[PDB]
């Protein structure tokens, strides 16, 4: 009919932009900065990257470790940089000056996962030393250290007022903390107990997105320790994949995967919403721009790219 | 590292 219309849009329609190269070795995690002007690359090889967030134009390098880099995290205000390292420190880094203001010693192994609160008075830590700890930004101390799990910590978050700190493990717990008196409130291991790869809060709080090394995203109503929903279809048996709530256009589920593909899931129904394809290697980190449609990804050794989608919604 | 095997 004369009158037939486009239809609304349900799925994405992420498309590569760019392609940034310059790291030497594996990337491990990718991250926008809140004021949306920056992403900030970490890699196995000791270094830090800043990137144009919108034209993925190099801006520079920030170095100090002295061995690999798992995470890397901004502050609220976008001016500093937490990492933490193989070396068993965590690093917080002025990003203008790329001078480290404070190198935060405690660990006894890797620290593998980090973040700012959402104040970005406090950084709190993962280690594969089973233990969570939480830092001073200030003054660079550790203030308290939690007996978080009984295996490598994979993960760590605040919620979005700072109150709670969620952590997983390859204990195959998630736990759920008091930031203020470093106290469990919620342990989550409903069910079977696979090692648990990657947690966070969603934006609003009240649930968390959590991947497990069985092929499998739940989102996890906390509160009533219930799993809403479930996504499945990538490959995930392996690597502590980053996880994301895209919320800039249609509600998306958005995590990388063994099979060197970007999965979007529609958040409500589950369903595979686009796979994006470029990359050679696992994609161990993806992040999603804070307010626009925009999506970077980040590749292990064979690979050692990051790459700039971005969407019409 | 840790993260990338």
């Amino acid at each position: 009919s004369a009158t037939q219309s486009k239809p609304t849009p349900v799925k994405p329609n992420y498309a590569l932009k760019f392609t940034l190269a310059g790291h030497t070795k594996a990337v491990s995690s990718v991250k926008f900065s809140p004021n949306g002007e920056w992403l900030a690359s970490s890699s196995a090889d000791k270094l830090i990257k800043i990137w144009g967030a919108y034209d993925g134009k190099f801006e520079k390098t920030i170095s100090g470790h002295k061995l690999g880099i798992s995470d890397v995290a901004w502050s609220s205000d976008s001016n500093l940089l937490v990492s933490a390292s193989d070396d068993k420190t965590l690093k917080i880094w002025d990003v203008s000056s790329g001078k480290c203001l404070k190198t935060l010693k405690g660990h006894s192994n890797y620290v593998f996962c980090c973040n700012f609160n959402p104040q970005s008075n406090l950084i709190v830590s993962g280690s594969f030393d089973e233990s969570v700890r939480i830092w001073d930004v200030k003054t660079g101390k550790c203030l308290k250290t939690l007996p978080a799990h009984s295996d490598p910590v994979s993960a760590v978050h605040f919620n979005r007022d700072g109150s709670l700190i969620v952590s997983s493990s390859y204990d195959g717990l998630c736990r759920i903390w008091d930031t203020a008196s470093g106290q469990c409130l919620k342990t989550l291991i409903d069910d079977d107990n696979p090692p648990v790869s990657f947690v966070k809060f969603s934006p609003n709080g009240k649930y968390i997105l959590a991947a497990t090394l069985d092929n499998t995203l739940k989102l996890w109503d906390y509160s009533k320790g219930k799993c809403l929903k479930t996504y499945t279809g990538h490959k995930n048996e392996k690597y502590c994949i980053f996880a994301n709530f895209s919320v800039t256009g249609g509600k998306w589920i958005v995590s990388g995967s063994e099979d060197n593909l970007v999965y979007i899931w529609n958040l409500q129904t589950k369903e595979i919403v686009q796979k994006l394809q470029g990359h050679t290697d696992v994609v161990i980190s993806t992040a999603c721009h804070p307010t626009e449609n925009i999506i970077a990804s980040a590749a292990l050794e064979n690979d050692k790219t990051i790459k700039l989608w971005k969407s019409d919604c | 590292x840790x993260r990338a095997x």
